[PDB]
């Protein structure tokens, strides 16, 4: 629930995910919930926010509820941090495993070098059965299967434990004596030098040796079993793949943008420019993980987050189909319970105000352009 | 005043043991608050648990404390473990913690957020510290012990860890598996300050340098520390606040 | 007798409100005139304030510090911390006449608790020690101790 | 600070003075010196009295500077008072991105802004009362050095 | 670039989003001045009685 | 009469030759036939150049250095510096038979004045205060003062 | 391509070819915003008299 707590403007304006999909909506333990969609780096990335030069595509859920099996952005795995550029698009696939029952979010989010989290739209998806059920099996290339859910606990626990009484048993034949009174004023009355005499330093040469020669052993065991080892692996991964997306046909220039403190909706003038040979329509105004939609011209059907969908939310006072070539003014209009419920409002206390957001047009054909609009935010109180 | 000898010596046992708890505790709370707010990202994590920066900076950061308590411990009752009950207690609120909160409210698992272990640097530190009773000797070679034991002692433990795997076409080990599988919303793999290679780098050099140079540094910080906490065992009474 | 089974045993600032006033307004100030019997008996009590002030740092800086690592008990070591403080300049001798400077530091460091060169503060809890025993073995220093 | 203002900044140069204006500081003095003459000891002044100075600088100039935080649209982006009056009277010397102030961050929650950098001044002035308390009293000896 | 005239006829008004329009050449310079002033006097006046 | 209206009232390097040379050169040797009463006389015209330091300190590192902001007086406080130096430990008492060391770094440091470090130095006009204040509390300490 | 293999002292040997700064420049190095084009050799036994 991280999002919404963050700067409004910053969370307008640093990563914008769309074309989310969630596989399944409720799952059991040890099924696959996969989450694709596509994410585009904003051209205005704020300067207090270091550019993602090296980011991580993580999922933000409380507590590994799912293990994160797969993540791709493109068609390579990314499970290190990789490089973003601004103003690319990429799209990302996560395969996620369920692993704790109830009812748990996803957050298609991601985090950044100098700027910490960005947490995207998520969704509820509830899990069903039993925690004792789950698996996480692997076969490591040495050749043997191994469950990291239970792999190595036993060793780190006889391990741990074996210091831990080792320490405890040399606090404790040193603690059978008097310990701190005595102890002290034996040392403070002169010279005391029986305190410390044989056997201890005989015992104690014992316990040095003891551990040394523990130390080695286990390691020259660890080296004898597990023969073949690697280091961790780590590195920025460079050299990666956005979409080519067309270049939009649609320029949309925004005259000044309003909206009412207090308030739920959000003012702003449009003049697009319509190009290509078909019929446009605005169908939706995606600004901050809330997707203002008009009815009259689009609907959503995949599932999004009821929350953060506006069916009506997005009012055009002129939606009337837009001839090629020809160019109107119109003003948009997009009031929904959730730009207040989400802390859209609070850009007034932010100390930069300016949004941005991405436009959706469509047809009469069905397909649809996406265009980005930026203008500063001007709050109105009269 | 007091009564006889028998009941002299129970009264010295039961405040032996009263002082014991108080130390014990406050060095614990003390102590684990120095390591989380300067050391506890890399010992969080099977896979922030790498060669050159856990190496490196968890001697160097956790010798602090034994330091100052060997210091006055030993200066002031002869008792050498002042190292191994500082080690102790860090390691008790780890693993209370790990087992409480990291397995018990979230549900991250035992062998991927286990902590490290000490036991071995602390008990060289204070038989170093008792035999051969000398402090510049202690911080010269207990000190170079307890940087030069540190990894070797925790390899055992992360040794199956480090297994390499085919995983989805790129080489992986078992901690890169768990810090893959199991999500840490606040901890990504960026942050993960690890061994990314290097142009200055010579055959099998990472783990060796960077253990010896978390001993010479911890030679360093232990030295400080010595004098930190003879001064922290004052006993200066002011007039005046 | 000597010591008792204390050691088995908005509202954060109304309670340091009480508890040092409570303590203050009840000093011994004929602290002369004490028998070096009931001192001990006493000066186990600043012992017990010194093990319930272990207590409340450990229950405070290691299970809820960390608890946001994972990611109220800061104002109960306070007063905690400053009641140990109060008890002992006031009832016990050897305390009074004078603010002890590592008894004041292991109060205040935590108490002020960025937090790294604080949390050493509280390795003045050695001083204290060496002071409270030091404190013991005023009457009861003998005979046995040294024999 | 003042006689500054009012000789250099306004008479050499023309910047008004409702845009060079000087910080307050005399609330927190004043707090500062009375805790430490009340209950003299100077750790307890450390402990309240640079916490005291620490808080109530922002709401000490508040006052002044509350009106120039009144928003203004400005050519089509939001503006303050204060930005406005950067904006028009040039600063050869120092332009707008040198300005240190706040640009914005994926950490803050909610408004927190003012108060969390109060609560970090308090304490780090703590911090330097009770550093530059001993740096004076070292530098109030009476030594007589007798081989410079 | 040659200006004539006098310093006395220059005008900044703005026109804030409350709904006022202000002259930036002298808004808020006589809080300032008094703000400043009274703190100022509050100071001089614990050094007075002090000394 | 004691203090008088003084209080009312290349070329550098040249100036500072004279005054100190004029200065060092008329130290009055026998300094113990020295009376009290010419004493006062005499340990005010050292504070009168104290003051003149003060204000050659204000016109230098105050109307000056953020004249700079904005967009000679260093040298002619370093002289009055020097000057007030020589002149307190020549003509003076319980200023001779060595150097004073608050009264040195007072002297020095703005002399050599990253200058935020030496701007500090000034801070040692406290020591030198206390001290000027013991040099006026030698015979006219009493009686009426402490009584 | 090296000019010559075995010269004789005053003599000239030029080093020619191409060099191409990998995309997937590793991270834990810095990208090559400064870089300088040198040759390897156990000290001056080659004087780079030119260097393109
Ligand atoms: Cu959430
Ligand atoms: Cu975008
Ligand atoms: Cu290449």
């Amino acid at each position: 629930h991280g999002e919404k707590s963050q700067a409004a403007f910053m969370r307008m304006r640093t990563i914008h995910w769309y074309d989310l999909s969630w596989s399944k909506e409720k799952v059991k333990i040890n099924e696959t919930v996969e989450i694709k969609g596509k994410f585009h780096v904003f051209e205005g990335w704020p300067e207090t926010v270091d550019e993602p030069d090296v980011a991580f595509l993580n999922v933000g859920m409380p507590g590994p509820v799912f293990i994160r099996k797969e993540s791709y952005i493109g068609g390579q795995l990314v499970p290190r941090s990789v490089r973003l550029e601004i103003g690319k698009t990429y799209d990302f696939r996560v395969v996620l495993k369920a692993r704790r029952p109830g009812d748990w979010h996803v957050h298609t989010m991601m985090n950044v070098q100098g700027g910490g989290p960005i947490i995207g739209p998520g969704k509820w998806i509830t899990v069903e059965g039993s925690m004792s059920e789950f698996r996480n099996p692997v076969t490591t290339l040495t050749g043997q299967t191994v469950d990291l859910e239970n792999y190595n606990e036993g060793n780190t626990y006889f391990w741990h434990a074996f210091w831990f009484a080792i320490g405890v048993a040399w606090i404790g034949y040193w603690s059978r004596r008097p310990i701190f009174i005595p102890r002290l004023l034996m040392v403070d009355a002169g010279r005391a030098d029986e305190l410390v005499s044989a056997t201890d330093r005989k015992v104690a040469m014992g316990f040095l040796a003891a551990t040394i020669l523990i130390v080695v052993m286990a390691m020259s065991s660890a080296n004898s079993k597990y023969p073949i080892t690697i280091p961790l692996q780590a590195g920025t991964m460079r050299g990666m793949k956005p979409l080519e997306l067309p270049a939009p046909t649609v320029s949309v220039k925004v005259e000044d943008a309003t909206y009412r403190v207090p308030g739920r909706a959000m003012r702003m003038k449009l003049t697009i420019t319509n190009h290509g040979n078909s019929p446009i329509r605005l169908g939706e105004f995606y600004t901050a993980s809330v997707r203002f939609l008009d009815s009259d011209v689009y609907k959503d059907t995949t599932g999004y987050p009821e929350d953060l969908l506006a069916e009506d939310g997005l009012s055009v006072s002129d939606n009337s189909p837009l001839a090629p070539g020809e160019t109107r003014t119109v003003d948009v209009t997009a009031s929904d319970a959730a730009w207040e419920v989400y802390r859209l409002s609070d850009i007034i206390y932010d100390p930069d105000s300016r949004f941005a957001g991405l436009l959706f047009f469509f047809d009469a054909t069905g397909n649809r352009q996406v265009v980005q609009i930026d203008a500063p935010l001007i709050p109105s109180f009269m | 005043a007091v009564r006889s000898h028998a009941e002299a010596v129970q009264v010295s046992r039961t405040i032996d043991w009263m002082a014991l708890f108080v130390v014990f505790f406050v060095i614990v709370g003390s102590y684990h608050i120095h390591a989380m707010l300067t050391m506890g990202d890399w010992d969080f994590w099977s896979d922030w648990k790498d060669r050159r920066l856990w190496v490196t900076v968890t001697p160097i950061v956790l010798v602090t404390f034994p330091a100052a308590v060997q210091s006055y411990l030993w200066e002031r009752y002869r008792l050498p473990w002042g190292a191994t009950v500082c080690v102790l207690g860090l390691l008790l609120g780890e693993w209370i913690n790990r087992y409480f909160n990291f397995w018990g409210w979230t549900y991250f698992p035992i062998n991927f957020v286990f902590p490290a272990s000490l036991v071995p640097g602390a008990i060289i530190l204070d038989t170093v510290l008792m035999l051969s009773g000398s402090y510049l000797f202690t911080a010269i070679v207990g000190a170079m012990g307890w940087g030069l034991i540190f990894y070797p002692g925790n390899w055992p433990i992360i040794a199956p860890l480090h297994v390499p795997v085919e995983y989805n076409g790129m080489l992986m080990s078992i901690a890169d598996i768990q810090g893959y599988n199991y999500v840490r919303t606040g901890t990504p793999e960026y942050i993960r300050m690890v061994e990314k290679g290097t142009l200055r780098t010579f055959g099998k050099d990472v783990a060796p340098v960077s253990a010896f140079f978390s001993a010479f540094m911890s030679i360093l910080i232990y030295f400080m520390w010595h004098f930190i906490g003879r001064w922290f065992s004052n006993e200066r009474f002011l007039q005046s606040t | 007798l000597l010591d008792k089974k204390w050691l088995t045993f908005v509202l954060e600032i109304v309670t340091a409100s009480i508890l040092w006033g409570y303590l203050w307004k009840t000093r011994d100030r004929n602290l002369a005139a004490l028998t070096p019997r009931e001192e001990l008996r006493r000066n186990f009590t600043h012992l017990v304030w010194l093990v319930a002030y272990a207590w409340a740092i450990y229950w405070g800086a290691s299970y809820f510090t960390e608890q946001d690592g994972t990611w109220l008990s800061y104002p109960i070591y306070i007063i905690t911390g400053f009641a140990a403080f109060i008890y002992a300049k006031t009832r016990l001798p050897f305390f009074a006449k004078g603010i002890s400077l590592p008894y004041l530091v292991l109060v205040v460091g935590p108490f002020m608790i960025g937090f790294v060169i604080f949390g050493w503060l509280a390795l003045a809890v050695m001083g204290t020690l060496t002071q409270t025993f030091y404190s013991f073995a005023q009457g009861g220093l003998g005979q046995s101790l040294c024999e």
